[PDB]
């Protein structure tokens, strides 16, 4: 559970830096 | 990534 | 999943 937790976490924070990249 | 967003703010 | 995760939160946002 926690594995995906942190799976989940990692992909938010990758499209967090595709929307900046874009602006 | 999430340490360059923490970065931005 | 992950992947239909975040799809669903983008469409969510």
């Amino acid at each position: 559970a926690a594995a995906a937790a942190a799976a989940a976490a990692a992909a938010a924070a990758a499209a967090a830096a595709a929307a900046a990249a874009a602006a | 990534a999430a340490a360059a967003a923490a970065a931005a703010a | 999943a992950a992947a239909a995760a975040a799809a669903a939160a983008a469409a969510a946002a």
